[PDB]
RNA sequence: CUUGACUGCGAGACAGACACGUCGAGCAGGUACGAAAGUAGGUCUUAGUGAUCCGGUGGUUCUGUAUGGAAGGGCCAUCG
RNA sequence: UAGUGGCGAGCGAACGGGGAUUAGCCCUUAAGCUUCAUUGAUUUUAGCGGAACGCUCUGGAAAGUGCGGCCAUAGUGGGUGAUAGCCCCGUACGCGAAAGGAUCUUUGAAGUGAAAUCAAGUAGGACGGAGCACGAGAAACUUUGUCUGAACAUGGGGGGACCAUCCUCCAAGGCUAAAUACUACUGACUGACCGAUAGUGAACCAGUACCGUGAGGGAAAGGCGAAAAGAACCCCGGAGAGGGGAGUGAAAUAGAACCUGAAACCGUAUGCGUACAAGCAGUGGGAGCCUACUUGUUAGGUGACUGCGUACCUUUUGUAUAAUGGGUCAGCGACUUAUAUUCAGUGGCAAGCUUAACCGUAUAGGGUAGGCGUAGCGAAAGCGAGUCUUAAUAGGGCGUU
């Protein structure tokens, strides 16, 4: 099945890796993920909330002028906005199965498009960005998502400055960062963990 | 629960798998004028026909 | 996402005011009058792509009437005689031969008189 | 690619908007018609209201009571009795699986399929066909 | 002479926005008359009327807020 | 949902679960909380250090172009003459306090808690109210304005009128941390927030100016340039205002009312048409003239003459209507959002599906309490592939691969 840079195959399941690409479900999962990372921090004011505006501006007949009940009407330039926002949430529900099934079809496309790279273990020695650049340059590898089974502090301190590299664990991976980075490096333990999670 | 069913509609229309049951009018308090054949045929619990269903289960908050 | 609509309103008004240029006064320079003048010009232009085909036909018929009466024939007798014969020749090129090629039009009215209609 | 993915044809729709121009289909009224109640803001007709005659929910009588006896009642059909664990169908055992709610106390088993296994039903009533189909396929019954 | 101005219903129609309304063969249980076929679910026919919610009265197999009862409620018949 | 309700509009539980939180001490005197004095410790009120870039092209100016590097627990920060990890302030990362404050912790001390001693004008009741989801209703339970008024652990009150029997508690004395609410006020960080008619009323000396007798109402107003280098000097002019030069600047038609500089509206210049012609001012035809081209069966501009031709909106059976509405321009100005639900479409799982709070190194995973589905009938008890009605195994209603 899947190839490792350490000379052997790993014999993955045809369920987690190598299923059909449901484009609709993957698109629903990435819209759901980009929705759940939006904070709804805004508000405008309505005609009740803009300051003042109690009295009628003029009497209703006799003035020969159009008919107003407040200075702060939304037609007026002092006035409020008509359907003024309040802080809302954009977080939507993706099912647990729909999440897991959108994952199983982008690991499949990471396999088919030669975009997934399996290594036996990926471990840096020191917390140095230059060391991790050198370790990725052996693999011929820029703009990579490194998925390990658990993120080490050396591997986290390196590449948290590096411009196009991200280090995540298996639980902490998401559809957007799987589709985003130009290559996806996983360890053998990460492929074990993806078969445990996804099926 | 953020939709209030009309309580007078819930006492009048019990829902089954066959539709919404109701009882009949006219079997109250003037029962000598009526023949037995009229009092026999309002006695059961009828269904609710098509023209009434959308209005009743909009009242009973189900639309 | 507040979106400020003053940059598109301007281009849509420029389009209407460009279609209205050449017109009198506020018909060519204020939007609420130029807009109506452009719509009205469009209705008249639709109507007059039809009346062009009506007006040119009448001019052809009037010129053929005038050319046929110089040769001693009506328009209507000429059109009848050109179908006792078979000419399949239209009012446009007959009016053109009425003005320009008068001997050919005389040949055509003689072949209509030859069919004695 | 994030640049490349869209959903199925027919899964999202454009959300046509009322009141944006006369060549859109919903200008000048937005699908509301002309003068009257159901074109105003808050122009709602209240549910049940028939224009002023006696509506159906006030013209027909009220007909019964609800039993408080049956709020804790339950029914568990024979398709489900193989789903408990331990070769016993008890009230707490039917609550260990999610076959029946908490705060239920009375369960009848009726016949709606195949019992699968040979289970024991303690404290649980059963219908005639369901007791027949439980005792047929190895079951038993005590209390 | 007598109670069919019956009880349970009810195939099927008519009417009809709905609520209502109209006609009804037949089947069961019991009866009138008639020697017997049979007629009889009121009146030659179409007006003579009034929803629901409240209350009242008589039943009831139902419910009955720990339990046994009651209270109150439900259904059925009926009155204002 | 049960109830409750001119049983109308509506109002609305509890039992039982799932959790966040974690403690009970006393009236034979306690936990706890204060205030002091101490015991160590932690934070805060200021700071310190803090890596690594050169050459070249265009340019007013390089951060940009082309090439070659370096740093990284520091790479999408700010501004520096155009866009900078390496130019500056910073950032990750370590260090840091004479003196104050705050939280936690020892271990004494004085207080308090504390009302005295297990509860009498109290429980209960009668009237009149109020609350309990409960419109006094079969009306329990609570509270009390008036009037009354107990028992004493072989007591007493609750279990929704009431009564027996059981079950469960001990009222008429108290004190108690956390989970909970809120933010005028601080600090940091963030935004599919606004960007000068927006966002606060208020970016500017704004609750100002102004209006009111007052309470109170309540504005308008941002931008030169990278740097003032903000124009030495000359000329007209009133030692004016404003200009014409000259200088500065990359640019002054960036000259201070200063970025850009639209439309309404007002001009000057050129072309053509207009003083015998009747109306929504155009449109179809169309001569002439004038410019560019390079010439022709073109392009631009006027449009004599001529056929047809009573704006737009809104309302209406119907409007050119002498019905409404609009002076015009430029900005602004009207189907939103939340929560429940139904239908369609589209996906995931499938006799099952799905989680809510909440936990979570936190969009993952967990949590299946609950919701809907797998069975219906009956008002219900109940019975169940049937059930209800019925004297009926008859009929009929509803239901059943």
């Amino acid at each position: 099945q899947l190839n490792v840079n350490g000379a052997q195959a790993i014999e993955v399941s045809e369920r987690t890796f190598g299923g059909e690409f449901n484009e609709t479900l993957v698109h629903q999962a990435v819209v759901a993920y980009m929705a759940g990372g939006r904070q709804g921090s805004k508000a405008q004011k309505t005609r009740s909330e803009v300051s003042g505006g109690g009295k009628k501006p003029w009497r209703q007949k006799g003035t020969g002028r159009a008919r107003a009940g407040t200075i702060r009407s939304p037609i007026w330039r002092g006035g409020g906005t008509t359907f003024a926002a309040k802080p809302r949430s954009h977080e939507q529900k993706l099912n647990k199965k729909m999440y897991r099934a959108a994952l199983r079809s982008i690991l499949a496309e990471l396999v088919r498009l030669d975009r997934l790279v399996v290594v036996a273990d990926f471990a840096v020695d020191a917390p140095k960005t230059k060391g991790l650049v050198a370790k990725l340059d052996t693999l011929g590898l820029k703009d990579v998502l490194i998925v390990t089974d658990g993120v080490d502090e050396n591997l986290y301190l390196a590449a948290r400055n590096l411009a196009h590299v991200d280090v995540r664990d298996v639980q902490g991976s998401d559809p957007v960062s799987l589709i985003a980075y130009d290559k996806v490096l996983v360890t053998v333990s990460a492929v074990k963990k993806f078969e445990e999670l996804l099926g | 629960p953020k939709m209030k069913t009309k309580s007078g509609a819930a006492k009048r229309f019990k829902k089954t798998a066959g539709g919404l049951k109701h009882k009949h009018a006219f079997k109250s308090h003037i029962l000598t004028k009526m023949t037995t054949k009229r009092k026999r045929q309002l006695r059961g619990t009828s269904m609710l026909n098509k023209s009434d269903v959308a209005r009743v289960e909009r009242s009973l908050r189900l639309r | 996402a507040r979106v400020k609509r003053g940059v598109i309103a301007r281009r849509r008004h420029k389009k209407i005011l460009k279609l209205a240029k050449g017109y009198y006064g506020a018909r060519s320079r204020v939007f609420r009058v130029a807009k109506q003048a452009v719509i009205k010009a469009g209705q008249y232009a639709y109507r007059d792509r039809r009346q062009r085909k009506r007006q040119f036909r009448a001019l052809w018929i009037a010129r053929i009437n005038a050319g046929a009466r110089q040769n001693g024939l009506s328009y209507s007798r000429l059109i009848a005689g050109l179908k006792k014969a078979a000419i399949e020749i239209d009012r446009k090129v007959l009016a053109d031969l009425a003005v320009n090629e008068k001997a050919a039009f005389t040949a055509i009215v003689e072949k209509a008189k030859a069919s004695l209609a | 690619q994030l640049n490349d993915l869209r959903s199925a044809p027919g899964a999202r729709r454009e959300k046509h908007r009322p009141g944006r121009g006369i060549g859109s289909g919903l200008g000048k009224t937005g699908g509301r018609g002309h003068k009257g109640l159901t074109s105003r803001s808050g122009g709602k007709v209240a549910p049940g209201f028939e224009g002023g005659q006696q509506p159906l929910h006030r013209r027909l009588p009220k007909f019964g009571f609800v039993s408080l006896k049956a709020m804790d009642r339950a029914e568990v059909r024979t398709s489900e009795l193989a789903k408990v664990e331990g070769d016993v169908v008890s009230l707490q055992t039917l609550k260990d699986a999610n076959l029946i709610n908490q705060h239920v106390q009375r369960v009848k088993v009726m016949l709606s399929g195949e019992v699968g296994r040979a289970v024991t039903l303690k404290g649980i009533a059963a219908t005639k066909g369901a007791r027949a189909a439980i005792e047929a396929a190895g079951g038993k019954f005590e209390d």
